[PDB]
C-alpha cells in the first residue's frame, strides 16, 4: 500500500524529531512557570497543560552505572475526578468525555512532553484554592480560538537553537517523505 | 548567487537592532544596555511612553541604593540563546549586547521564546524565577509502561 | 554552503521579531501587542525581572480603569514610517504590528531610533512628548539672512 | 602639482554633495518625528559652531505680520545651547556669540531655525524634571561631556536611507556619487 509506506515513514520521522525537545539541556530554560506544553502517555491524551515549578531530580533509581537522570516536571492538567478520588492509586487518567473535573498539578516525566509550544499564559499566585485554578482552564480554551490553525510550536531549527546533525538528517528525511507524498 | 542577494536584504530588515559603534565598556555588571523595548503600533497603551521611561530610570537608582549587603558570591550566569544583536559598525561583544530573553506581550498572553537563564539547572536559587504555592498531595507519578519510579 | 553560512544563521535574528501565523483580531488598535522587551545580560535586568512583568500587568490593568472619554488617539494619529515585522507563513490584517520605535537604555542616556509618531503639526496634542519647562530669555531667533523675529 | 588640485576639486565636490544631501535630511517631512527632547542636534549658521546641545522644544510658529508676504512655513526649535556671559548680559542684540574656549560659559534655551540643524543624532540624554535653576544645567554639561567619553570614534548620528524612511527617487544617484567621490578620495 502506497499510504502504508507513507504513514510508516511519516511516523518514524515523527518519533525521530522528539527526544531533542525535552532533554536535561536545551529544555530546562524553556520550562517556564506558565509555559504551555503537551503530555502524551501510552494510549492517554490529557490535552493541554501549564508547567509549574519543575523540580530537580530526586534520584532513587538503582540503575547500577547510570546517574538516574530523570526529571520530575509538574504541569497543571485536568486529568480526572475519578483519579483525584483515590490519592493512593499511583496513576492518572486522561480527560473523560464526562463532566470536566477539576485542575490539579501532575508531576509528569519530561520524556512525555510531545510538544513545547511558545504561547505562555500568565499564571496567578495562590494556586491552592480550587476555583482560581479554573481561571487557567478558561484561559487555555481562549488561545485555542485565537489560533484556529493550532497553537504554534517551537521548531528546534530556529527557535530552540538546536545545532546537532542527526535532527537535520531527520528533517531532510521527513521533507523527502512529504515531497514523495504528493505522488499518492 | 541568490544568497549574495539574500545577504543584503536581510541586514536591511535588521536595522532596528543598532550596535551603534565602538563603545568603551570598562565594566560588565554596570555598563552595557539593560533592555530594548519595541513600542508597537495601534496600541492605546503607548500614551505611557513617559511612565515606562521613568520606571526604567528609577530602576538603576534603586539597584544603586540596594547595591548589596556585601557577601562573597560569584552569582554568574550563562546564556540559553547566544543570538547577539548584529553589529553594522564596519571592548566586549559577548557578555553584553546579547538578547537573553525576548517576549511579545499581549493583553493576556505572552510569546516568550528564549527563557530565563538558570544556575546549575536549579530554579530554587536563581535570581529571576519565582515559584507559586500549592498543596501537592498527589503521591507517586504515573510513569510509562513498566517504569514505576519511587520518587519518595 | 560558503554563502549560506550567515543566511541560515541570521534567520534566527530575523525571526525573533516573530509573526507566528494569521491571528484572529477584532478590536483593531485595542486587540494586539503592547510592547516587546528584549532582555540583555546585566545584573539589573536579571534581578528585577519579575518586577518588569508586574509593572506591565499593572499598566495594562490601570489602562482599563478609564471610560466615557475619547482619549485613545483624539487626533487621527496616522503612522510614522515604520519597518514592519516580516510576514511569516506557517490577505487581510494589513494594519499589522508595524513597529514604531526601539530604545536602548544605558542608565545615563538612551539610544533611540525611528523617532516617535505625531500628527501633522502642533507637537503638544499627542500621546507622549512631555516637554520640560524653560524660560526663553532670548527674543531674536538666529537665521541665515533676514526673516528676523 | 595637479594631484593636489584634483584632490581639492574632489574635496569641494564631496562637500557640496554633503550639503545637498543634508538639504534633504533635515527637511520637515521625515525629520519632524525625530525632534524629541534630547536628540543632541548641532547648529552652525556659517559663522561659528555652537557645539552639542539638547533639544527642549519645537514649533511651527509662522511669521506674524509677514514682511513682503509669506508662502512657505518656517519652524522654530528651542535647543539648550551654551552661550557666553557677555551675550546674556545684554541678551537683546542678536542672541549670538556663543562662549569661547577661554570661558566656561553658561547654558540657556536658544530658539533656532529648522534649516540650521546640520546633524541629527540617535542619542537621548535624560532631562531633569523642570530644569530652570542654571545648576542642573551644570549636570546637563556633566552628562553631555561624559557621553563624549564613550564614543571616541564619533557619535553615530543617523542613516538617511533606512532610519528616516526616505523612498524618493533621486537620493540613490546622489548617494552613489558621494560614495564614488569618497572612494576616489580615500585612494588618492
Amino acid at each position: 500500500v502506497i499510504y502504508y509506506k507513507i504513514r510508516q515513514q511519516l511516523a518514524k520521522l515523527g518519533k525521530e524529531i522528539e527526544e531533542y525537545i525535552h532533554k536535561p539541556k536545551y529544555c530546562l530554560p524553556f520550562l517556564q512557570p506558565g509555559r504551555l506544553v503537551k503530555v502524551k502517555n501510552e494510549g492517554d491524551d490529557f490535552g493541554w497543560g501549564v508547567v509549574v515549578n519543575f523540580s530537580k531530580k530526586s534520584n532513587v533509581k538503582p540503575n547500577s552505572g547510570e546517574l538516574d537522570p530523570l526529571y520530575v516536571v509538574e504541569v497543571l492538567l485536568r486529568c480526572s475526578k475519578e483519579s483525584l478520588k483515590n490519592s493512593a492509586t499511583e496513576a492518572a487518567k486522561p480527560a473523560k468525555p464526562d463532566e470536566k473535573g477539576e485542575m490539579q498539578v501532575v508531576p509528569v516525566l519530561v520524556h512525555l512532553l510531545s510538544a513545547i509550544s511558545s504561547v505562555r499564559l500568565y499564571i496567578p499566585k495562590d494556586l491552592r484554592p480550587v476555583d482560581n485554578r479554573q481561571s487557567v482552564l478558561k484561559s487555555i480554551q481562549e488561545v485555542q480560538k485565537r489560533f484556529p490553525d493550532g497553537i504554534p510550536l517551537l521548531d528546534p531549527i530556529d527557535d530552540m537553537g538546536i545545532q546537532d546533525q542527526g535532527l537535520k538528517k531527520v528533517i531532510q528525511k521527513v521533507e523527502a517523505f512529504e515531497h514523495r507524498m504528493y505522488s499518492h | 548567487e541568490q544568497l549574495r542577494a539574500e545577504n543584503q536584504e536581510l541586514k536591511r530588515k535588521l536595522n532596528i537592532l543598532t550596535r551603534p559603534s565602538g563603545i568603551l565598556v570598562n565594566d560588565t555588571k554596570l555598563d552595557g544596555p539593560i533592555l530594548q523595548i519595541l513600542f508597537m503600533n495601534n496600541a492605546i497603551s503607548k500614551q505611557y511612553h513617559q511612565e515606562i521611561e521613568e520606571f526604567v530610570s528609577n530602576l538603576v537608582k534603586r539597584f544603586e541604593e540596594q547595591q548589596k549587603n556585601d557577601v562573597e558570591k560569584t552569582s554568574f550566569n550563562l546564556l540559553p540563546q547566544p543570538s547577539s544583536i548584529v553589529l553594522e559598525e564596519d571592548k566586549n561583544n559577548k557578555e553584553a549586547f546579547s538578547v537573553v530573553g525576548s517576549v511579545l506581550y499581549f493583553t493576556n498572553f505572552c510569546l516568550d521564546k528564549l527563557g530565563q537563564p538558570l544556575l546549575n539547572e536549579n530554579p530554587q536559587l536563581s535570581e529571576g524565577w519565582e515559584i507559586p504555592k500549592y498543596h501537592q498531595v498527589f503521591s507517586h507519578i504515573v510513569s510509562l509502561e513498566g517504569q514505576e519510579i519511587q520518587v519518595k
